[PDB]
RNA sequence: GGGGCGGUAGCUCAGCCUGGGAGAGCACCGGACUGAAGAUCCGGGUGUCGGGGGUUCAAAUCCCCCCCGCCCCACCA
RNA sequence: GCCGCCGUAGCUUAGCUGGUGGAGCGCCGGACUGUUAAUCCGGCGGUCCCCGGUUCGAAUCCGGGCGGCGGCGCCA
RNA sequence: GGAGGGGGAACGCGGGGAAUUGAAACAUCUUAGUACCCGCAGGAAAAGAAAGCAAAAGCGAUGCCGUGAGUAGGGGCGAC
RNA sequence: GGGGACCCUGAGUACCGUCGGUUGGAUAUCCGGCGGGAAGCUGGGAGGCAUCGGCUCCCAACCCUAAAUACGUCCCGAGA
RNA sequence: GGUUGCACCGUCCGUCUUGAAACACGGGGCAGGGAGUUCGCGGCCGUGGCGAGGUUAAGGGGGUUAAGCCCCGUAGCCGCAGGGAAACCGACAUGCCCGCAGCCGGGCUUAUGCCCGGUGAGGGGCGGGGUGCGAAAGCGCCCGGAGUCACGGCCGCGAGA
RNA sequence: CAGUUCGCUCCCGUGACCCCGGGCUAGGGGUGAAAGGCCAAUCGAGGCCGGAGAUAGCUGGUUCCCGCCGAAUCAUCCCGCAGGAUGGCCUCCCCGGAGGUAGGCGGUGGGGUAGAGCACUGAUUGGAGGUGCAGGGGGCGAAAGCCCCCGGCCUCCUGUCAAACUCCGAACCCACCGCCGCCGUAGAUGGGGGGAGUAGGGUGGCGGUGUAAGCCGUCCACCGAGAGGGGAACAACCCAG
RNA sequence: CACAGGUCCCAGCUAGCCCGAAAGGGUUUGUACUGGGGCCGACGCCUGCCCAGUGCCGGUAUGUGAAGCCCGGGUACAACCGGGUGAAGCACCGGUAAACGGCGGGGGUAACUAUAACCCUCUUAAGGUAGCGAAAUCCUUGUCGGUUAAAUGCCGACCU
RNA sequence: CCCGGUGGGAAGCGAAGACCCCAUGGAGCUUUACUGCAGCCUGCCGUUGCCACACGGCGGGGGGUGCGCAGCGUAGGCGGGAGGCGUCGAAGCCCGGCCUCCGGGUCGGGUGGAGCCGUCCAUGAGACACCGCCCACUCCCCGCUGUGUGGCUAACCCCCGAAAGGGGGGACAGCGGUAGGUGGGCAGUUUGGCUGGGGCGGCACGCCUCCGAAAAGGUAUCGGAGGCGCCCUAAGGUCGGCUCAGGCGGGUCAGGAAUCCGCCGUAGAGUGCAAGGGCAAAAGCCGGCCUGACUGGACCCGUAACAGAGGCGGGUCCAGCCCCGAAAGGGUGGCCUAGCGAACCCCUGUGCCUCCCCGGUGGGGGCCAGGGAUGACAGAAAAGCUACCCUGGGGAUAACAGAGUCGUCUCGGGCGAGAGCCCAUAUCGACCCCGAGGCUUGCUACCUCGCUGUCGGCUCUUCCCAUCCUGGCCCUGCAGCAGGGGCCAAGGGUGGGGGUGUUCACCCAUUAAAGGGGAACGUGAGCUGGGUUUAGACCGUCGUGAGACAGGUCGGAUGCUA
C-alpha cells in the first residue's frame, strides 16, 4: 500500500519542513535566577523589531544588570519605556509581577505555566487572558479561547495586552502574497487535496472528485490514517 | 425419531439377551489435554500452520444419530453403527 | 458448546433473589358522562400463569430435562 | 433472450403450516342537517390472475401460461 | 611509564538475520540459522578433566573420522 | 593414617511461574526476558512426565589447557 | 571425373501442427563454440568372487621415490525366521499328489525323429505348522537354507539436475 | 543535426519570474501548484552487488550411423483438463509348459434396434349408430315436474398416427460347447520384471444437437507415422502396403 | 491543479499531531490573531430535508468481557475443572449530514375534448426544496422557434 | 542488361500483438476477504513510599429479627424430649429503651409476692415445656486482605541554575514485562474449475431414474423428462387371514359423503418420496407377536465393465446370541435401484498393552469402534480492481478481415385465395411452397496473435448486372403529353451542396439520370486522422472502496534511403 503521507513527512525534520531559525529573532525569558522576592530589576526598552516566525512585534529590553533578552512587545509601547519586573514593579502596562500581586479584573499576558520558565502561554498579536478570580491557594485565569486554567498565583506575567492586533482583520490577498508570508513563517504549501489524489497518496479520494470512505477519524486510529476532521464530536451547523 | 426408551437388543457383554436403555451422546470440553492442546505450543507470533483451523463450515442439513445402548442387568454399554441419519431423535416414556 | 436474559389472559408485559386459589394497563362486550363526539371513569371474563416431569398442602420465579428468540464469548476434523 | 418478484371485495393493500379472509377507499340503504357537505349507524360482492398436478381438500405447494416491476444486454 | 585503535588468503569464535523456492496454490512448515550484516582472536580456534554417561551393565577429559542412521524423533503428522 | 563440629564449600544461581527465540527434543532442547526464589556436604544435582520410596552415578553457580581435526596466502611433487 | 544439353520426376530445411511449399515461426554466408552431467538413495538388468554367511569402512603396521596392488583392522550393514502397534510368542533339513527337462523300458521310421509306461531335481497343487485377530470359527502375514559383496548401465527422487 | 531537434507562429517577459555557487532530504523512503510525475539516456517503487545456475505445467534447441519391433493421442482420479499419476495399448528380458480359439457350421442360451401396430402406458384427428350419464341452452314449460330437446361425459363398427408405447419382432451383436479350420513343443497361451508415450484429423455408416457448416459420441477404411500408380493438381477417394 | 475567499475539526504547551529500534526528534527563537488536519474553491445570491444505514463522538445501571489474583474442587505437588471478581471492547442510550450518503411508487377526479390545482394508498429515516434542465435525455435528427436555399449542428424555449 | 520515376506486390523492414484467452505467472492498488504486524485504548506485575477515610471479602466470638391457613397465637426446620419453670424468687399492675407485618415479641426500673404452661386437640407438619445445631435479613468491637477517594513527600519525571540549591507535579505519570480490544497505518497472500473465447447467468462440479444408446456390454455434449441429500423403530422382522382401483343394480341424501348389500372387475390400486423395474391365495390389506437397523470374521461384486482405483454400498456364508413361526424356514433394516464423506484431530465406549533403573499414584501414548467437516461432494484454511500494467505463451481461443455457411439479408420462381368497373394474371396479390447470390446480420473457429495496421473521408484505377439514363423493344385499365409493368443492353454517363466522424440515411436546388455491389467491409511502405479502443479530465449511473461504462464529453504521434 501507499505511501507515507503529507503530515508523515513533516515530523522527520527533513528541511522543507523545517522552521528557519537564522531569519527568526529571540525568545522570551525573563529570568529567575535573580528570582521574583528580593528584585532588583528594571530596564529599558532597546529598539522595537518585527520577529518574522511570531507574526507580531517583539522588543529588545537592557536589563540594568546586564543581560539583553527580549520580552514580547506590549500595546502602547514607546522606546525609552522602562519595564520592570518583580512584584515591587509600579501596576501598570508593560510591567511585570506576579499574578498574586496583579490586581482581578485587568488583562494580563505571558503568563508562566511553571515558575521561572519565562512564558509559555499568551504570546500571540492582539489577544489577552482576563483574571477572572484569584485566592491565595491558585488564581484561575481566563485564555483566550474561553477556558479557563488553574495556574499557581506564583507565575509571572506582564500587565496589558500584545501589539499587532487586527491581524487576521486584514485579508491575505492573493496567492503571491501568501506565497511570501509563509516563507517568513514556515507552512507546507501550496497544500491540495486528497480528493484528486490517486488511492497511493491519500487514504480517501480516488481518481475523480469523491470522498473514499468517511472524513471523520477514530481516537485510537493509526497514524498516515488520522487525516480529516479529527475525532469530531459533531459537525456541521444543524441540528 | 420416536424411538422406544427400552428395547431388547444383543449385549456383547453378557452375550445374551436383556433389555437395553437409550441416551444420546454429548459434547466434552477440551483444554489440557491432548495432541490438539499440545499444538498450542507451535503458534508461537506469526501463524501456526494447523491451529489457524478452517474458517467457518458447516452443518450438513441432517444429523447423524449418536446414541449409547447400555445393558439393563450388567449396565455397561455398547455402541453400534450410526450412520443411521435422523433429523431428530425423540425417546418416549413407557 | 459455555455464560446470562426474555418468553404468561387476544396484546404488551408485572410479580426472579421478594413463595399461596393469585396480576395490571390496552384491545373487545356492557354501564356512567356531555346537545353532540371524543376522552375519562365503573362492571365482565379470557393464563395455577412457556412443555414435561420433581420438593412443597399450596410454587410463575425452586429442582431434573428442556423448545424458541435474544446478546456476549468460545469453536468447526 | 436471460435471472428475481406480482396479481387478493369496484381500487389499493394486509395475509396463508394447504382447512382461513380483511383493512382504508369507492358504492348502496337508513340517520343527523332546513337541504347538504362533513359526521353518524347497516351492508355486501373476493372461483384470492389462467390453466394443469399432488392431496382427503390448494387462496396457500409445485408445472405451464398471460399481463405488469426491477437487474444484464457487455471486455468484445 | 605502558598500551589501544587499523589490516590480513581462507579458516575460527560470538552476535543480527531474509526471500525468491519447495509443499506443483499458500499463511504454519520449507529455504535456514542459509544468503547478507556487526564484534573479535590465533596459528590453529573452540571444547575439555563429569552437578557426565545409563544396552542398569559397563566407563572415568575433549576434539575429529567412520558408523549409529536417513535410525529415534519432529512435522497441514503433508511436503520434508 | 584415625579422633570431636569433618573443611561450609561459589546467588538472584538452582528451581517455579508467565512470554518468545530455537532445536530433532517429543510433558522429556537449549538460550533470554519478565515476576518469585533454596540449601550450610546433618547438603545438592543427575538416571528423557510429575510426585513419594528404594537403587546407582556425580558436585553447577570461579579459571586455563598441549596434541590429534580447518585453510590454501606459499613451496614442492601429481595428473583416465 | 567436370561441365552442359536432352528425357522423366521433384512446390526447401528444421520446427510448431490435425494439416507447412506456405501469405505459421526461425535462419545472409562461412568458421569455431555449443547441450543426457555428478553425488547420495531406491527399483532393475548383465556379469564376477565367495558362500549360510558375506563385505570391510574408519585406521595404523608394512612396502614404494611416491603410490597402487599385496597381508593385517571385521567396528558396522545386510542375509541366515517370522508375526504382532506393543506385551509377547515362535514354524515342514518333507506327509500326499501332478509333471517339464533328463534318465529308465517297450514299439516304430533308413536315420534324426515319433507314440505309449515308470522314475521324476527344478517347477506346480494339497495337508499339517508359526503368529496376529480371536470365547470360536474364519481370514491377514509367514513356513521344507540363499544371500552378501563387487563391476557396468537403464530408470526414479533430491539436489541448477 | 538531434535517443526528444528546426523554422514560422505562439505564451510569459519586475514577477507565485529566471539564474549561479554553496548546502539539505534516499528507495515503500523522499519530493510532488498531485500527472502515479520526478529522484543521472533506468520509476505504478532508482541503480549496484549478492541470494542466483530462482522457478515456470511455458517457447526455442538437444549433435554418429546401421539393423529389428513398432504406438497411443483413450479411460479413472486430480484447485484438474496446455499438466501429473495409474490402467488399456507399445516395446525389451526372464520364467513355467500344453494348449490357445481372430474365422465358419451346428447345438444350447441372451436381446426389443429396423420394421410393424392397437395389445398396455396412452397422447391425439373425424363423422354415423347406441341414447347408458354428471349439465351450459329452449319448449307444452302449472314449473328440478311428466316429454323431448341442443356443447358434451363414455360403448360400437369404423377414423389419423404416436424418441422417452408395445400384441409382436428381424437382419444383427454376444456367452458356452462340439466340430472343422488355424495356430503351438524352434515354447505358443499365461506369469513376473525394465523403458515410454494421456492436442488428434478424417470419408463413409449409425447417429444426438443444430436451418446449416459445425460440435459431440460410435464403428470405420485410412492419414498420423506409409512411398509408388491413378483421380489435372489435391493429408486422408481408388489401386497398392 | 494551485489560488485568494468560505467552513468543519483537534489541542492549554508537562498539549494536540506527526518522525524515531532507541535515545530522542519535527512543529518551536511557535503558544489559540497559534499551528495542525480536512473539505470547498474569486465575487453576487444561496446553501432545504434526513442520525434509518455507515462513520465519529460522549456515556453506560444491566448482561457480557481476558490474563492476574481469590475461593471451591482435583493432584501427597502440578497439570486440570468450576465460580466470583471481569478493565477497554460489545450489546445499550443520546448527539452529530459545510461526516459518508439518501431525498419514493400506483390508482381516481374539474362547465367540453385535454390535463389534474384535488383525493385516496403504502415502503424504508426523510420524500427533491431555491434552482437549473433534451444538459460536458436513452429512445432521438423530441417538438417549436431562431439561424442556413437547404443545418443528425449551435442557440433560445418547453421539460414528463 | 542498364538508367530514371511511383510506389501495386514480395500477406516487404522496424514487434516474440498493448486488444483476447489460458497459466494453481508476477506486480501496483482497494476493502466490512483470509492471516499476521506497528500505533492507540485498556487490566495486571515490577518500578512502588507514609497517613487517614469510606468500603468488598473472609475469619472468631457475639448480638435484635421469623403474620402458610385453622389459632388459645407472629407454630421458620428437624431430633433428644410432656414436663420444665418458679426464696436456683412467678404472675398481674405503672413506665422507661426497642425493632417491626403499628402482626405482635423483646427488653432495663420498680409495685409485688407464689404461680405459670401442654399433655388435651384443632393444624398438611407442634409447642412462646425445655435442649442442641441451623437456614432469614441484619448490625457490630477485634484479626487478615482487597478495592475507591483525598493529604503527604523520600523514589521517579518536567523547569531553572556551571555548581550549590530551588520550583511544578507525585507513587498518578513515565519505563520494563504481559493480557484483551481496536487497528489495510504496514506486510504476505488468495479470490477455484466447468464454458460453443470469456463474464453475467447456469453447474449438467456429488448422486438417482427412463431416454438418447446403434435388440449382448461400453457409451459423450450448458444432451430431453424429472428427482435425492431425508422419512420410518413401523413405513422393519416373522406369522395367520385376506384382495383391489373403477363401473352396475338395490339403499340414504337436494346431490353427495362416510356407511350398507349383491355383481362385474388380471392389476387401471397399493407398495413414504423421482422415475423405471418387481409383485394378487402378495412385498399389497388387516391383526398379533417381536425388535437381526445384533456380535465376529470372511468371500464376492459394485464403486472404477473390459482394466490399476480410496471411501462408501450390497449379495452371499459360516460361528455366537435372540426373535418369530406348529414346522419347514426366514431375519447380514425398510421389494429394487437416490438419501454419499478421507488422512489427521477431538470426544465416546469396551476390553487390553505401554510411559526411558524400579515400585505406587496422577496424568499421558497406543490397539478397536462410534460420533463431530470438508455439498468446489477422492477433503487447500481464502474478497475485488487494473484503460498504469508487466510476463510466459496460444490462432489449441475472442475483436478485425478472409474462407465455410446462409437462420437473416438481397433477388428470383411456382401455386393462385382474392381486388381491379364487368374481368386472378394491365396492375395489385394473402396462405404456402422452391430456388439463386453472397451485398446486411448471425453461426463457425479453418487461417493469422515473433504486429496480413481500424472506420469514415480523400485520391487513383479495374470489374459485375439482378440497368437509374441513354439506345433498340413488348404489354397496358397504351388518346396525347405522362406513367405502370416487363425484355435486350455495361459503350458511355450516373453530379453539386447543407447537418452528421459517418459508410447508410435526412434535406435543397439542379439534372437525361443524379442505379446498386465487389476489389486486404478496395485504397495508412499515398494522404487525412474527425470517429472506434491508451495513458489527462469532467458529468450521469453503479459501486463501501479501489474502480467501471460500445453512457455523454474535451484532448490525445501516423516510422523506412526499393
Amino acid at each position: 500500500m501507499g505511501k507515507s503521507l503529507i503530515q508523515q513527512r513533516r515530523g522527520k525534520g527533513s528541511p522543507t519542513f523545517k522552521s528557519p531559525s537564522h531569519r527568526f529573532r529571540g525568545a522570551v525569558k525573563y529570568i529567575p535566577l535573580n528570582y521574583t522576592q528580593e528584585k532588583t530589576l528594571r530596564g529599558v526598552v532597546e529598539e522595537i523589531m518585527h520577529d518574522p516566525g511570531r507574526t507580531a512585534p517583539v522588543a529588545r529590553v537592557k536589563f540594568e544588570n546586564g543581560i539583553e533578552k527580549l520580552i514580547i512587545a506590549p500595546e502602547g509601547l514607546l522606546v525609552g519605556q522602562e519595564i520592570y519586573i518583580g512584584p515591587d514593579a509600579p501596576i501598570a502596562v508593560g510591567n511585570t509581577l506576579p499574578l498574586a500581586k496583579i490586581p482581578e479584573g485587568t488583562y494580563v499576558y505571558n503568563i508562566e505555566g511553571i515558575p521561572g520558565d519565562g512564558g509559555k502561554y499568551v504570546r500571540a498579536g492582539g489577544t489577552y487572558a482576563l483574571v477572572v478570580s484569584r485566592e491565595p491557594d491558585k488564581v484561575i485565569v481566563q485564555l483566550p479561547s474561553g477556558e479557563l486554567k488553574a495556574f499557581n498565583p506564583m507565575c509571572r506575567a506582564t500587565i496589558g495586552v500584545v501589539a499587532g492586533g487586527g491581524r487576521l482583520e486584514k485579508p491575505l490577498v492573493k496567492a503571491g502574497k501568501a506565497y511570501y508570508k509563509y516563507k517568513a513563517r514556515n507552512k507546507f504549501w501550496p497544500t491540495p487535496r486528497g480528493v484528486k489524489m490517486n488511492a497511493v497518496n491519500h487514504p480517501f479520494g480516488g481518481k475523480e472528485h469523491h470522498p473514499g470512505k468517511p472524513t471523520t477519524t477514530s481516537r485510537r486510529a493509526p497514524p498516515g490514517r488520522k487525516v480529516g476532521h479529527i475525532a469530531a464530536r459533531r459537525t456541521g451547523r444543524r441540528k | 425419531m420416536k424411538y422406544p426408551k427400552q428395547i431388547r437388543t444383543y449385549c456383547p457383554f453378557c452375550k445374551k439377551h436383556t433389555i437395553h436403555k437409550v441416551e444420546r451422546v454429548k459434547k466434552r470440553p477440551r483444554s489440557e489435554l491432548s495432541a490438539g492442546q499440545r499444538r498450542f505450543r507451535r503458534i508461537l507470533k506469526g501463524y501456526g500452520g494447523f491451529p489457524r483451523p478452517k474458517p467457518e463450515g458447516r452443518e450438513k442439513p441432517v444429523k447423524k444419530l449418536d446414541l449409547r445402548f447400555r445393558c439393563t442387568e450388567c449396565g455397561k454399554a455398547h455402541t453400534r453403527g450410526r450412520g443411521f441419519r435422523v433429523k431428530k431423535f425423540e425417546l418416549v416414556e413407557g
